[PDB]
């Protein structure tokens, strides 16, 4: 997870502009709505019957923020995603038993959320760059399965 | 599967794309080529640089086929018949590739329709792309 | 998709399974539980140890549903309707899981039918399992 | 890719009995027959029109043997699959551009081939063990994409 200087800028620059309070729940809520099997992971979160119920769910909003922190903290340890994610992997793998495929799903919904929010700024190259990172994190996070 | 609200949601979102369906087709191609380099392996004959007309022209063809699926939602198998034989037998497109393009196609709509790319729409649209994917890989499937 | 030779191949292989369909169901479950530990997460209520009757009994239920699909190949959507609502809404089985079980189910047939698990059969059978998978995940799909 | 002593035995013991000349082409031919998109990778191999044509294809038979060597050599470097597979990854990734998903496909067809051949010996545990290895190799081989 090299990432060229030119791609390194695309990345932090826009993240510079990111709503840390909002987007995290935008991403997780969208996850639960779009691939609802995932809803089996937060039954404890309360009301998820519909999209309206899902998206206002404050438990979703809260958990979303921790998840973005986790991306931010990854975005700052790129050459060491394994260590930086050791803790969470063990969490997602050994306790929760989440299939690794869902880490790809979350990162892709995360990119859709950033396109939604940035528009015309989320050019193909910026996406290409974000796809790299996102690919990174899901691998870091699935690390404990091999 | 495409419930009546899904059907409604797609037609609705497709509707606000109007005259730019073609241009969005191109953009979605470009996105795929850059984020997913491996897919470039099916277009040896093309210039995949930004402004390629090969790409622009191929973006209208992609948009043209989704428009026909949208218009014949309730009977895509038959309508995309042709296209299936092409991506399955002629080209041997790896099925994973279908998800990467559905993915870039969503990223482009989200990028062009802030108003309309609400969670329910996204979900619907996701579901539409999976159905077209499933049809294009029916030879295999 | 299930061409007439596929249809033929499946019925043929299903046929030589006969009275052991149920037992093979169990074995296939066992295989999944061990090679794919994560799948164990859908059966908190079961004893997944070797000789579990919970598992044996659940192996006949799995075999019973594939037998009905085989017998109604040309109209599985309708027949597995019920089962779809159960794996999709009730349980929220992750779709990846469908491929892991199709996979263990093939490994068991190959293990029990040296004569008949020829390359064309395998291919056919693979194609059958994908169709049942696709149906069981139709709520989502 | 730990693998317990008990799983370590399951593994080498049966591999002990493996037809190095046969099974390699059994696996690759089955690959091409079952997921034919893969046939786009060996158009140069000649006749692949049908299963009969595929399975006798001597180019398939030949290539199959090199592929098994690669598994054997992996089966002997388990705690270092990255290094041991560096060469091939670069081959499958940077030159050929093969989607990593096909490495999972080959390993699974490889397990089906071993069940076919061993029967009642290919117990659930032995499979569980083989699945681990196979999971290893595909990851080793996809290593160059992240
Ligand atoms: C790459 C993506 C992901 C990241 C960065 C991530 C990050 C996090 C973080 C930061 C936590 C907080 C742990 C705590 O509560 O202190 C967490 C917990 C959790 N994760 Fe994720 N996660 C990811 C993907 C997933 C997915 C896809 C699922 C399910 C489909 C999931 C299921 C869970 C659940 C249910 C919890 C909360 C209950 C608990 O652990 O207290 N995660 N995750
Ligand atoms: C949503 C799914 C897709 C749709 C609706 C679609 C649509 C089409 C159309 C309408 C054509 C014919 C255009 C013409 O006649 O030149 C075509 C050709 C082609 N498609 Fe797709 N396509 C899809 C996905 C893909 C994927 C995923 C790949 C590979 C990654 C792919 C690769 C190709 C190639 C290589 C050709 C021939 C291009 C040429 O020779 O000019 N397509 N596609
Ligand atoms: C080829 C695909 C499959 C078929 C034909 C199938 C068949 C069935 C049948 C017939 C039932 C109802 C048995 C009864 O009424 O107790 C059932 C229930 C169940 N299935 Fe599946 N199944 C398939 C795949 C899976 C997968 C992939 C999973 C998860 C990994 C799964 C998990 C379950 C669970 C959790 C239940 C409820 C079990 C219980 O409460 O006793 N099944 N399945
Ligand atoms: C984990 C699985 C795999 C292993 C261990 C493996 C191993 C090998 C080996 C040992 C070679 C020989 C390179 C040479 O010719 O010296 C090779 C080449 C090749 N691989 Fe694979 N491979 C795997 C999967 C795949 C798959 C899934 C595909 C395509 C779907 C593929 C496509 C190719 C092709 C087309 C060549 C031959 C042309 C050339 O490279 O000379 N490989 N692979």
């Amino acid at each position: 997870v090299h990432l060229t200087p030119e791609e390194k800028s695309a990345v932090t620059a826009l993240w510079g502009k990111v709503n840390v309070d909002e987007v995290g729940g935008e991403a997780l809520g969208r996850l639960l709505v779009v691939y609802p099997w995932t809803q089996r992971f937060f039954e404890s979160f309360g009301d998820l019957s519909t999209p309206d119920a899902v998206m206002g769910n404050p438990k979703v909003k809260a958990h979303g923020k921790k998840v973005l922190g986790a991306f931010s903290d990854g975005l700052a340890h790129l050459d060491n995603l394994k260590g930086t994610f050791a803790t969470l992997s063990e969490l997602h793998c050994d306790k929760l038993h989440v299939d690794p495929e869902n880490f790809r799903l979350l990162g892709n919904v995360l990119v859709c959320v950033l396109a939604h929010h940035f528009g015309k700024e989320f050019t193909p190259p910026v996406q290409a760059a974000y796809q790299k990172v996102v690919a990174g994190v899901a691998n870091a996070l699935a690390h404990k399965y091999h | 599967v495409l419930s009546p609200a899904d059907k409604t949601n797609v037609k609705a979102a497709w509707g606000k794309v109007g005259a730019h369906a073609g241009e969005y087709g191109a953009e979605a191609l470009e996105r795929m080529f850059l984020s997913f380099p491996t897919t470039k392996t099916y277009f040896p004959h093309f210039d995949l640089s930004h402004g390629s007309s090969q790409v622009k022209g191929h973006g209208k063809k992609v948009a043209d086929a989704l428009t026909n699926a949208v218009a014949h939602v309730d009977d895509m198998p038959n309508a995309l018949s042709a296209l299936s034989d092409l991506h399955a037998h002629k080209l041997r497109v790896d099925p994973v590739n279908f998800k990467l393009l559905s993915h870039c196609l969503l990223v482009t709509l989200a990028a062009h329709l802030p108003a309309e790319f609400t969670p329910a729409v996204h979900a619907s649209l996701d579901k539409f792309l999976a159905s077209v994917s499933t049809v294009l890989t029916s030879k295999y499937r």
